[PDB]
């Protein structure tokens, strides 16, 4: 890509970063246990679909909960605003005073990438020195043919 | 109407920056170190100095952090495989140490 | 007004802090991992030749150092905790051919060509804690040699919002906000008045009737309009001072007063970060002219 | 516009969900308007009474002129609405929610000709299958950057 | 320290630490030079030898106090109800020059 | 040395004040009103000269109060004494515990202090929301003296109410009762680091001054002062070669 | 600000009207607030009744303690407001209309 | 359509005019002061001698 690497790890000026770029379109994510872990450590953990979210997804607890102020109880309907202003039980607090994946939260580490491709470079040093490669020019690829998988 | 017309409270602002006078003649940038530094009346017999300020009332305890600029240069002398040494020098203020 | 003086940066919408505070997690707890580099002025660009070289550095823990906060409050009072599982030293070498290699050292190991590294900031650091009411701040420097001296780059900074470097820690710092003394999130700088420079107590620099006031560069005119004359720009700046941050800066000045293309104006700039304000009587003046004026609290 | 040059791109905030949640300050209410001369609806009537009586020291007396007025034993009507999230909910609830794969949505009981000749690639179903409200609303991993 | 030599950190100094003398090409190993350029198309090294700038310290600026700036006061004003003429006068110092 | 980073990797709770969101955590809609508990509005007895032998005669020092403010909800068929059935299969389908026909479950008195709604969390106890200590109570005010059949069915039980990320201002009173101290919508805080990990590594600390150095001549060649602002340099040198407004 | 440099320009969206119309999702309502211990206004009163009677199998009975409570035969008051356009209407209705 | 033809610039959200209309004051009255230059095609770059 940016021939930056063997002696410097900086964001080669976007002047070499328009669209099909690797850096800008490069997105790094991170998120904790959205059930506060499975049924193992966290002493009182659980799962709750739709026909049971403690109130619509905004099951938001430590506040007016949610229920009744939005849609009602009935499973996926999303229409009239019926309901019962009753406290919820999900999403367990994962900060504040309460919260702790036994010792502390678990970590779901993922990253992202769009508008780009992947590209290995048929070469020696990995960087761009020529249009066609010192690898292509090569007689062991010039000489007797080969094969590949 | 401030009798005739409104009074005016004129203020200005500045963030993410510093202040910097330039030890020089014309005020502009011509060289890294100054024609002022190069100068023998600063080359010749030493001197002394006092810079005073007049801050705007400051609520609690506060500082200043003053920035005097000089080359904090160095060098690296690799002689023979596995074996080194970092020279060292800055001026003015070459590691001022005196009993 | 009742806000000019606080660290904005230490705000909640500091989109950066709003950012960096996630590549970790929304749970006060992160089983992290990261790659932190060094920046020691004298090596970042060093290229060592064949044959091992011992190495040792040290991490810190004070939660009011190695951790930022939107609201900015020591996370020790609420013992935040960090614990380094394990750490190493990664290193990416350059598959440098060998004859070739044997060459660069053959050379790199020369006297003529001893590398060197000079630091960008380029300057010393002194710390004069002002009182907490004082207005002038006398800094009588002593005698000595000033050869090479560039000049004076300077800005004020809170007390609590700046630490005194030295030992491992300092059982006194109780703050998780920002250190402009370490990010330049300066905001306490235009609170300056004058700045007298005295060499040998008899001669002044620069003197030579340079400024319409050369016994001290001026930075502003007292609240009640008095120096409306040497104000300028439509801000409190003196036609004198504007021409400094406009001189030692964009070399534009002696024959043109335009905004040198921002191409020379990124962050620590003087123009863009330069903000000019204006406002009338918020009580419509005190009890004097305005025939029926008044004050009203909460 | 000539070369119909106009690269395709979504809305940042939407793809990679960014959840500060929202933020509200003062519960701002809407209040009973009432043309103008009013403002409050729920309110009884009270007559203008005095005490100045010719023959009585400590006691009140009613006058003669006004015997009907609009007022109230409280203030003026209102109904909180935390805009702050409302739009937010009306934001997930419309940029990712309703933009999910019919493989995590669900058709509604009471359609007329949907799917009759239609499929999940035809507007009808395509735009007639309820999603799963309960799947991505306001309190969803909140405080964490986690594009659904 | 009120104690300092009329020649502390001079020439040989600005010399050793690439603070003066010749730029990197006027001092870098002749062959060092080649490769430097002969592979910079992919191996950054265009720093590890700094070419200290420097400035002229002669016949540029003045020594005798001059005037960086002058505020001119009018001589022939003349206000009216929709106009405002203003007669200024301006001199150019012998050995002085303006733009 | 351009290719040499210190690869951290470890653990660290952000403390108790890391509020990675804006204001309110849970519920953000429904106002600063409340859920549906137990109405207990009554001053109560006093401590004065009253019930004596022959000194002074005392009237009545009693004023019990155990009402319960609430709000009906779901709909079901008849509401006899056997709870109620929102359906009908092979027999009277007694409504579930987490929900029993008309009306719904309600906060009991055992709940350590009552708070408003826009401030209410209670951790779950069954993969479908449900707790314990559930008690019912039927209602019927219109007592004409004929039918005693109720119409409502409240399920009063205690929950694990609290408020880790919610703080109010001035509660109704000071006494710890079923009033409503209801602390709510705490102040948000993002805990992290500084651009280019400023601080992190001790720089300019002679004591904790780093130490690269050879073996063959082992002399440390790195010695910081307390004037070599290190952080501020790098962060200065970065905007310069590229807009510090970057997101690497 | 010096040279009062500040070219004149309107708001894109306004000159060349761009009409996606608007877009709304869930009808969000405002609801009767009522200090706190309430939430709903329109609601009758009902007394706590039981059945456990000493001499009756199938029939209810009234207790003695509570004879007044606030509730309702519905839910809690509201009034839709499709913000989505409201502001929009309050947008054409103020940037081109009145202009 | 019934707008193509009017000076948009002369709009209220002309952020510039929204701007320049303050380095003075929000009070119809400003005890001002300013530095206005010239631009006469034939001097702006003139450098007069002694």
């Amino acid at each position: 890509n940016y021939n930056y690497v063997y002696n410097g790890y900086r964001f080669w000026p976007d002047r070499h970063y328009f669209h099909y770029d690797f850096l800008r379109n490069f997105d790094p994510m991170s998120r904790q246990g959205p059930n506060f872990l499975d049924t193992t450590l966290y002493d009182l953990v659980s799962s709750t679909p739709v026909v049971n979210d403690t109130g619509s997804q905004p099951s938001q607890d430590n506040v007016r909960n949610n229920s009744g102020f939005i849609a009602p109880r009935s499973w996926p309907v999303w229409t009239a605003q019926q309901g019962e202003a009753w406290p919820a039980n999900w999403p367990y607090p994962l900060i504040g005073n309460d919260a702790i994946s036994s010792n502390q939260t678990v970590n779901y580490k993922k990253f992202l990438c769009d508008n780009y491709l992947w590209t290995v470079p048929f070469s020696s040093d990995f960087m761009y020195m020529g249009e066609l490669t010192d690898l292509g020019q090569n007689p062991m690829y010039t000489n007797n043919s080969h094969s590949m998988v | 109407i401030s009798s005739n017309q409104t009074v005016n409270y004129k203020k200005f602002l500045c963030d993410n920056y510093l202040w910097t006078v330039p030890f020089s003649s014309d005020f502009m940038y011509m060289g890294e170190l100054t024609d002022l530094g190069q100068n023998p009346m600063y080359t010749n017999n030493s001197h002394s100095m006092v810079i005073n300020f007049e801050l705007d009332p400051m609520d609690e305890n506060t500082y200043v952090y003053m920035l005097y600029g000089v080359f904090d240069t160095v060098r690296v002398n690799q002689p023979e495989r596995n074996v080194l040494a970092m020279a060292y020098f800055r001026t003015p203020f070459a590691t001022g140490n005196a009993v | 007004d009742q806000m000019d003086n606080v660290n904005p940066f230490n705000h909640h919408r500091n989109w950066g802090l709003k950012y960096r505070s996630q590549l970790l997690g929304n749970s006060r707890y992160c089983r992290f991992h990261i790659q932190v580099p060094q920046k020691y002025f004298a090596i970042k660009n060093l290229l060592l030749l064949p044959g091992t070289y011992t190495y040792e550095w040290v991490l810190r823990k004070d939660p009011n150092m190695i951790l930022q906060s939107s609201l900015g409050n020591d996370l020790r009072a609420d013992g935040a905790q960090i614990v380094y599982t394990e750490v190493n030293l990664m290193a990416n070498f350059m598959p440098m051919d060998h004859n070739t290699s044997n060459q660069l050292e053959l050379m790199l190991r020369n006297a003529t060509n001893d590398q060197t590294f000079a630091d960008y900031l380029g300057a010393k650091n002194a710390l004069y804690n002002v009182p907490a009411g004082s207005t002038l701040l006398t800094i009588n420097i002593p005698a000595r040699t000033w050869e090479g001296m560039r000049g004076w780059s300077f800005t004020r900074l809170k007390a609590s919002e700046t630490p005194q470097l030295g030992a491992q820690y300092d059982v006194g710092f109780k703050y998780s906000g920002s250190i402009p003394y370490s990010d330049g999130t300066f905001y306490l700088s235009h609170t300056f008045r004058s700045m007298s420079v005295l060499f040998d107590t008899s001669i002044n620099w620069p003197g030579n009737d340079r400024l319409l006031t050369p016994n001290l560069f001026e930075i502003k005119r007292p609240v009640a309009t008095d120096s409306e004359g040497f104000t300028m720009s439509q801000c409190d700046m003196t036609k004198d001072w504007f021409l400094v941050q406009m001189a030692t800066n964009y070399n534009y000045v002696y024959n043109g007063y335009r905004f040198w293309p921002d191409r020379h104006y990124f962050h620590y700039d003087f123009l863009r970060n330069f903000d000019p304000m204006s406002r009338q009587g918020p009580n419509f003046l005190d009890t004097t002219l305005y025939d029926l004026v008044s004050s009203t609290p909460v | 516009a000539l070369w119909n040059q106009a690269v395709d791109q979504y809305d940042h905030d939407v793809r990679v969900f960014n959840n500060d949640g929202y933020e509200e300050g003062v519960p701002t209410y809407a209040f009973l308007p009432d043309g103008h001369g009013a403002g409050e609806d729920n309110g009884p009537d009270l007559s203008n009474v005095k005490i100045y009586t010719n023959g009585q020291q400590d006691k009140g007396n009613v006058v003669a002129g006004t015997v009907s007025t609009q007022l109230n034993f409280g203030t003026i009507p209102s109904y909180e609405i935390d805009i702050a999230a409302a739009t937010r909910r009306n934001f997930i609830m419309s940029n990712i929610a309703d933009y999910l794969p019919d493989k995590y949505k669900f058709s509604i009981r009471g359609f007329d000709p949907v799917t009759d000749n239609i499929d999940p690639t035809t507007y009808f179903y395509m735009n007639r299958r309820v999603p799963l409200t309960n799947v991505v609303d306001l309190f969803t991993n909140i405080g964490a950057r986690w594009s659904v | 320290t009120a104690l300092t030599p009329d020649l502390t950190t001079a020439t040989p100094r600005l010399q050793y630490f690439h603070i003066a003398g010749p730029g990197t090409r006027e001092y870098l190993s002749e062959d060092l030079q080649q490769f430097i350029s002969a592979t910079g198309s992919y191996f950054d090294l265009k720093n590890k030898f700094r070419q200290t700038v420097v400035a002229p310290t002669r016949n540029v600026t003045t020594e005798k106090a001059q005037r960086l700036q002058i505020r001119f006061y009018p001589i022939q004003t003349d206000d009216t109800p929709n106009s405002y003429r203003v007669r200024y006068s301006v001199n150019v110092g012998d050995s002085w020059v303006l733009d | 040395m351009g290719a040499t980073y210190f690869d951290i990797k470890g653990v660290l709770d952000r403390g108790p004040s890391f509020k990675p969101y804006g204001g309110t955590a849970y519920n953000p809609l429904a106002p600063r009103e409340a859920i549906f508990n137990t109405w207990v509005e009554s001053t109560g007895p006093q401590t004065n000269v009253v019930g004596q032998m022959t000194n002074v005669y005392t009237n009545q020092t009693r004023n019990d109060k155990t009402a319960t403010l609430q709000q009906v909800n779901s709909i079901s068929g008849v509401v006899p004494n056997v709870n109620l059935g929102p359906g009908l299969s092979q027999l009277a389908s007694r409504a579930d515990v987490d929900n029993i026909g008309v009306v719904g479950r309600f906060a009991k008195v055992d709940s350590a202090g009552v708070k408003q709604a826009y401030g209410a969390y209670v951790k779950p106890v069954k993969d479908d929301g449900s707790q314990s200590l559930n008690q019912t109570a039927y209602w019927l005010m219109d007592n004409g003296g004929t039918n005693y059949l109720g119409a409502l069915a409240v399920e009063d039980y205690t929950q694990t109410l609290s408020y880790p990320d919610t703080v109010l201002v001035t509660p109704p009173t000071a006494y710890q009762q079923v009033n409503s101290g209801t602390m709510r919508a705490c102040r948000p805080n993002y805990i992290g680091f500084r651009d280019n990990f400023i601080n992190l590594l001790y720089h300019d600390s002679g004591v904790c001054s780093g130490t690269l150095n050879s073996e063959r001549s082992g002399m440390n060649v790195v010695v910081e002062l307390q004037d070599r602002n290190t952080e501020l340099s790098y962060q200065y040198m970065l905007a310069d070669m590229m807009s510090r407004h970057h997101y690497f």
